[PDB]
C-alpha cells in the first residue's frame, strides 16, 4: 500500500547511482512507475516512467544517456541507474505508481514514496 | 507420429496448431516423458478412438505451468488444461536450433487480458488493453498497452531462458 | 515539449475564503489526462484531481476542478489554515510528461 526506498547515499562527481523502488504486487498485476526528481526549493520536473509489465519505457530527451530504468519481476524491483552525476542532480527522487491490484488500474497517480536525498 | 516432433518451425504460444490424428494405429514408440493420464504401461495397446496433438514454443522455467490445475502467465491467459487431463506432456530444449545470433523475436505470448481462459481455449487479437475509465478510441500509451510482448532467446543463456518444445497430446473417447 | 504555466505567482487570502488557480498550456490536452498535486514543505506530494474533474477518494468536496482544450483551472471553495501549500499542476496525457511552475497561498 506504500513504496519502499533506499536511504540516503552520497557520490562524487562522474560516479554512478543506483536507486530502489520496491513495491508489492507488481507482479503480475500492470503497474506504469514513473519518476520524478526536485531539488530544494524548485519546480517538480520529470525524469522517466516503465511499464512494470511489458518493459515498455520513455525517457526525458535532455536526461537520455543519463538514466537507465531497469526492471526485476522476481523481486518486484524497480532500479533507476544515473550515470556521471553532475551537481546539478542534487536533489530528491520520487517514484510513483498507481493503485493496481485488481488488473485494472486507478488512472491517476496516487502512491507516492518516501523520497531518497542524493548530494554530491 | 512423423508431423509434429521433426517439424522445421513451430508456432508460438499466443496462438497454437494441432491436428486431429485419427485412422492410424499410432506407433508410440517414439527428455522428459511425463504422462499424466494412463501410464506408458500400456499405451501401446489400446483403443483411445481419437487424439489430438498440439504444438508449443515456450521458456524452460514455464513449462511446469502446463500440467493441469496451476496457475501462472502463460497457464492462466494463453493454454490451460482442464481438471480432469488425460494425456501426455512431452517437452526437451532447444537451445542449439531456435535460439539465433543476436536472438529471435518471432515467438510471443500474450501478457494481459480481460479474464482467465476457459480450458482448450486460444484468441489471437493484437488491441490496445486496459484502464479505469476507457476513452482510447486512439491508440496511446498509458494505461492502453499493446498485448504481446517478445521473448529474447538469445542465442546464449544459461539454462532458465532458453526455448523448450513441448507438446501436449490429448487423448479422448 | 508542452509547457504549462501556473498563476497567479502567490495568493495571501484569510481562511475560509475561495481561491482560484489556473493551469494553461501550448497544445490540445484531453481532458482525461490532467491531474493537481499539493505538496507542504518536505512531504511527498498528494494527488488532488485526476481527469480534471474526479474528485481523489476521500479527498473534501470543497475542492473543484474544470477545463478543457489548453486550459485548466483549479478552484477550492472553502479555504483553511492547514491548507496554505504550494500546488502544482500535471497534464499526463502525451509524453513527454510534464510539470507546471508551482503557486503559494497564504495570508
Amino acid at each position: 500500500m506504500q513504496l519502499v526506498q533506499s536511504g540516503p547515499e552520497v557520490k562524487k562527481p562522474g560516479s554512478s547511482v543506483r536507486v530502489s523502488c520496491k513495491a508489492s504486487g507488481f507482479t503480475f498485476t500492470p503497474s506504469a512507475v514513473q519518476w520524478v526528481r526536485q531539488a530544494r526549493g524548485q519546480r517538480l520536473e520529470w525524469i522517466g516512467w516503465i511499464v512494470v509489465g511489458s518493459g515498455n519505457t520513455n525517457y526525458a530527451q535532455k536526461f537520455q544517456e543519463r538514466v537507465t530504468i531497469t526492471r526485476d519481476m522476481s523481486t518486484g524491483t524497480v532500479y533507476m541507474d544515473l550515470s556521471s552525476l553532475r551537481s546539478e542532480d542534487t536533489a530528491c527522487y520520487y517514484c510513483a505508481a498507481p493503485h493496481c491490484n485488481r488488473t485494472n488500474c486507478y488512472d491517476g497517480f496516487d502512491l507516492w514514496g518516501q523520497g531518497t536525498v542524493v548530494t554530491v | 507420429f512423423d508431423e509434429v516432433f521433426n517439424a522445421t518451425r513451430f508456432a508460438s504460444v499466443y496462438a497454437w496448431n494441432r491436428k486431429r490424428i485419427s485412422n492410424c494405429v499410432a506407433d508410440y514408440s517414439v527428455f522428459t516423458f511425463k504422462c499424466y493420464g494412463v501410464s506408458p504401461t500400456k499405451l501401446n495397446d489400446l483403443c483411445f478412438t481419437n487424439v489430438y496433438a498440439d504444438s508449443f514454443v515456450i521458456r524452460g522455467d514455464e513449462v511446469r505451468q502446463i500440467a493441469p490445475g496451476q496457475t501462472g502467465n502463460i497457464a492462466d491467459y494463453n493454454y490451460k488444461l482442464p481438471d480432469d487431463f488425460t494425456g501426455c506432456v512431452i517437452a526437451w530444449n532447444s537451445n542449439k536450433l531456435d535460439s539465433k545470433v543476436s536472438g529471435n523475436y518471432n515467438y510471443l505470448y500474450r501478457l494481459f487480458r480481460k479474464s482467465n481462459l476457459k480450458p482448450f481455449e486460444r484468441d489471437i487479437s493484437t488491441e490496445i488493453y486496459q484502464a479505469g475509465n476507457k476513452p482510447c478510441n486512439g491508440v496511446a500509451g498509458f494505461n492502453c498497452y499493446f498485448p504481446l510482448r517478445s521473448y529474447s532467446f538469445r542465442p546464449t543463456y544459461g539454462v532458465g531462458h532458453q526455448p523448450y518444445r513441448v507438446v501436449v497430446l490429448s487423448f479422448e473417447l | 515539449e508542452i509547457v504549462l504555466t501556473q498563476s497567479p505567482g502567490t495568493l495571501s487570502l484569510s481562511p475560509g475564503e475561495r481561491a482560484t488557480l489556473s493551469c494553461r498550456a501550448s497544445q490540445s490536452v484531453s481532458s482525461s489526462y490532467l491531474a493537481w498535486y499539493q505538496q507542504k514543505p518536505g512531504q511527498a506530494p498528494r494527488l488532488l484531481i485526476y481527469g480534471a474533474s474526479s474528485r481523489a477518494t476521500g479527498i473534501p468536496d470543497r475542492f473543484s476542478g474544470t477545463g478543457s482544450g489548453t486550459d485548466f483551472t483549479l478552484t477550492i471553495s472553502r479555504l483553511e489554515p492547514e491548507d496554505f501549500a504550494v500546488y502544482y499542476c500535471q497534464q499526463y496525457g502525451r509524453s513527454p510528461w510534464t510539470f507546471g511552475q508551482g503557486t503559494k497561498v497564504e495570508i
